């Protein structure tokens, strides 16, 4: 089944999170994560990489 | 294990060589890229005349084509 | 015999031949017929008794077999006498 | 012309290339045409009849834990009688095809038994093996019905065949009991059916039903088996619908084509107010009757 | 009237359904 | 020993090959991922070059 | 017929006639007759429910 | 040895069938199913999801 | 000097006649001031010979 | 943007199929009702009842 | 340092999550008619146990 949505909510990020082991170790300090938008065009593929 | 599958790349069996041109050729890399990403559709190209093939079985020489268990 | 405890950081790949090709987006030559049309001169495998002063064929086969046994780790932990 | 211009919709995050290319067309010589369909997850497999490409352990797990597919189809059809479901023609039709799966082998072996004047001694293991191997490869799709029947009527039987025949047969056309016993033996040795008596029953009843037709044992070689142009399944020869032969009867309203949704119609694609003029729904009843 | 409630519903951590 | 395997080699077993001397392929993660997918697509006996 | 045994028709013919009769009156025949009729819709909602 | 890792975006929760029509044409994709809720969108192009 | 991985098939395209003095490539590439440091000690004293 | 809530976590449904069984694909003069289930409606009421 | 290292790795969280996954089969223990008598025969304390 090509799963498709019934709703959207801007819930906080801790609800469905990659668990504390499935993610790398502490990322406030060692790996700054930023989801920025690509300047190059993307047709398929998110705009916020 | 049977008699080898004997292809040639050349003019003859005695002139050309046993070996197809490996995946690294300039002509094969688009075909290998496709046969990688769209692995379930059939892709045009020269990627077949290469040694690297989509199948688990690569066209590396002295393949025993009548083997009981390949 | 003839030992010196050297080190090595980058070995080659496994020369299995089937190392991925460096992928490219476009081709510098967009002509595919050139792979289908390329003739060459003949590869006469034996000229007379194929004798050559250096052992040009046996030597190269031995030097390919040597390093391939090396990489295959002599190729016997896979199976030798499971039968 | 007051010419119309349509700027091509380019793909976006929201509006993907597939939709923007099939739900939309920038060339307005197709505008307001009609609603097309296509099949996705399971509709595609249902229609395309693509068998799962098998594997080892995993496909064999999915395939061994199948159990009696015909029954489980029936279960799924009836369960539409429970409170939370409705009896659906789609369930009935999945049942109908899960029961009519062996249509090919059955129509074939019926043709072989009953359209082959003098088929050797079918009970003799020679012709029986011709029969087994042909019908075995008629199921399993490796052979066509037509080519397999020609292989049957052409296989090697006995030297001086006409001469042995004109000794045993006046008009040439022998007794069919050896034939049908051979065919039932065929489909009960080859597990063509999960429930054994079914093989014989269809083999028997299709024959019985045809026994009523005029020229009940001649078949026009074209329509007889598969080819390009065929007959509607009500008119097929040893088929299951040939007894389902009937037709419809229509008294249309003064306004009958307009109300094409008003009735107690099952909607797969529900109406929405953009196409729905005044339609209310398949559940509303303006003219109710009092009842406990 | 749950028996031994003062150890089970009151003082057994996991309500007597959870095995620690 | 070896030469009969060079013809039955597969781009699936590149991981197991490099495992023999415990080498580390350049794309070890992209490999492990696809090689796991391909090895999924067939029986555990259908893909072990040891047999 | 069982105490009668294998016959003298050449191809066990009347035996096969009798045995094609034998399984024609089994439950399995009425089972499959039902399945066949189901494939034809001689029934109704009540039948489905039962 | 030669494979790609991609992270792409169309939309993800539970579905069966999908009707699509930007004002020109209406193509549908199906997965057979009895019942559901039926969410309609018009944000640019009319989509209906079941 | 190029810096792609060391293939082991260089001895077979370069005519450095000091190649086939030895057998394996990371010992035919080895320099001579080094190869003098290679000491003769019998076989089970190579930590793989052992 | 305020247009980024309007994003999406799958890949889309791909229009890679043919029309499902008895879908009303327009032949020449078929008066087409796209909505009615092609099977479950013509399935007689003597069976199915008016539910 | 070490038990906080397994924290920043998330291994204590894997431990706790495995707890509740294992909890998916553990039947409720039968605690006997006279639960004190149950525990009494359990510790063997009544006469003859």
């Amino acid at each position: 089944a090509t799963q498709a949505p019934v709703a959207t909510v801007e819930i906080p990020a801790f609800f469905n999170e990659r668990p504390a082991w499935e993610q790398p170790p502490l990322e406030e300090t060692l790996y700054v994560t930023e989801s920025r938008e690509r300047y190059d065009d993307v047709r398929s593929g998110d705009i916020y990489e | 294990r049977g008699p080898k599958l004997t292809e040639f790349v050349g003019h003859n069996p005695r002139n050309g060589t046993q070996w197809r041109f490996s995946q690294h050729s300039k002509y094969f890399r688009i075909g290998v890229w496709r046969e990688t990403i769209r692995r379930n559709d059939m892709n045009e190209g020269l990627h077949g005349h290469s040694s690297w093939q989509k199948s688990p079985q690569q066209a590396v020489p002295e393949v025993r084509l009548m083997a009981p268990y390949p | 015999m003839k030992y010196a405890d050297l080190e090595l950081t980058t070995r080659g790949e496994f020369p299995h031949g089937m190392k991925e090709p460096g992928f490219v987006k476009k081709l510098d030559q967009n002509i595919p017929w050139y792979f289908s049309t390329y003739r060459s001169m003949y590869h006469w495998p034996i000229t007379g008794d194929n004798w050559s002063d250096l052992n040009e064929a046996e030597k190269h086969h031995d030097l390919h077999m040597f390093y391939t046994l090396a990489w295959w780790k002599l190729g016997e932990g896979i199976f030798d006498a499971n039968d | 012309a007051k010419r119309r211009v349509i700027v091509p919709i380019h793909p976006t995050p929201n509006y993907p290339a597939h939709f923007i290319k099939a739900s939309f067309t920038t060339d307005p010589l197709k505008e307001k045409q009609k609603a097309r369909f296509s099949s996705g997850g399971e509709a595609m497999r249902e229609v395309q009849m693509i068998p799962k490409n098998l594997e080892g352990e995993r496909s064999r797990r999915e395939l061994m834990s199948r159990g009696d597919t015909e029954f489980e189809a029936l279960v799924e059809f009836i369960q539409g009688a429970s409170y939370d479901q409705l009896i659906s023609g789609r369930r009935f039709k999945k049942v109908y095809d899960k029961l009519s799966e062996n249509d090919d082998t059955f129509v074939w072996l019926c043709h072989t038994a009953m359209s082959v004047l003098n088929p050797g001694d079918v009970r003799s293991r020679l012709v029986y093996n011709h029969l087994r191997t042909l019908a075995e490869a008629v199921a399993n799709g490796e052979m066509t019905l037509r080519t397999a029947f020609r292989f049957y009527e052409s296989a090697v039987r006995s030297p001086a065949y006409r001469e042995i025949a004109k000794r045993q047969m006046e008009g040439g056309a022998a007794t069919r009991l050896a034939g049908i016993s051979a065919a039932a033996d065929v489909m009960r040795r080859m597990g063509l059916t999960r429930r054994p008596m079914a093989s014989y029953f269809e083999l028997y009843q299709r024959i019985v039903e045809r026994s009523e037709a005029m020229t009940p044992w001649g078949f026009p070689p074209l329509f007889q088996f598969e080819e390009r142009l065929s007959l509607e399944p009500r008119l097929k020869f040893f088929s299951r619908a040939s007894q389902q032969a009937l037709e419809r009867r229509r008294r249309g309203h003064i306004m009958s084509a307009y109300t094409t949704l008003q009735g107690r119609r099952i909607f797969w694609i529900p109406p929405t107010w953009n196409r729905a003029g005044r339609f209310l729904g398949p559940h509303v009843t303006l003219y109710p009757g009092m009842t406990p | 009237q749950l028996q031994s409630r003062e150890r089970l519903i009151l003082g057994t951590h996991g309500a007597g359904v959870v095995q620690h | 020993r070896i030469r009969p395997l060079l013809a039955v080699m597969s781009p699936v077993d590149i991981l197991w090959l490099e495992a023999l001397t415990q080498n580390s392929p350049h794309n070890k993660e992209q490999l492990q991922r696809r090689i796991a997918f391909q090895t999924s697509l067939g029986t555990p006996e259908f893909f072990d070059m040891s047999k | 017929a069982e105490a009668v045994g294998l016959d003298n028709a050449p191809g066990h013919y009347t035996n096969f006639l009798d045995w094609m009769g034998r399984l024609t009156e089994t439950r399995g025949f009425k089972t499959e007759h039902a399945l066949f009729q189901f494939s034809r819709r001689k029934f109704n909602r009540d039948d489905v429910r039962v | 040895h030669l494979y790609c890792i991609d992270n792409y975006n169309s939309i993800y929760f539970n579905l069966n069938g999908i009707l699509i029509w930007l004002n020109v044409l209406h193509i549908n994709i199906i997965l057979i199913k009895y019942a559901f809720l039926i969410l309609l969108n018009n944000l640019e192009y009319l989509i209906i999801f079941k | 000097k190029s810096f792609d991985a060391p293939q082991w098939d260089l001895w077979q395209s370069r005519a450095r006649s000091e190649d086939i003095d030895e057998a394996l490539q990371p010992f035919m590439d080895m320099p001579q001031s080094l190869k003098d440091r290679r000491y003769d000690i019998p076989w089970w004293a190579n930590p793989f010979g052992a | 943007y305020y247009w980024s809530r309007y994003r999406m976590p799958t890949q889309m449904p791909k229009f890679d199929g043919p029309a499902p069984i008895a879908a009303p694909q327009n032949m020449n003069s078929t008066k087409t009702n796209e909505f009615i289930d092609p099977i479950d409606d013509k399935f007689p009421l003597s069976i199915r009842g008016p539910l | 340092i070490e038990e906080n290292l397994r924290i920043v790795h998330g291994l204590r969280e894997k431990e706790k999550y495995d707890f509740t996954v294992l909890q998916r089969a553990t039947r409720i223990p039968f605690q006997g008619y006279d639960m004190d008598r149950f525990l009494a025969q359990q510790k063997g304390t009544p006469y003859g146990a």
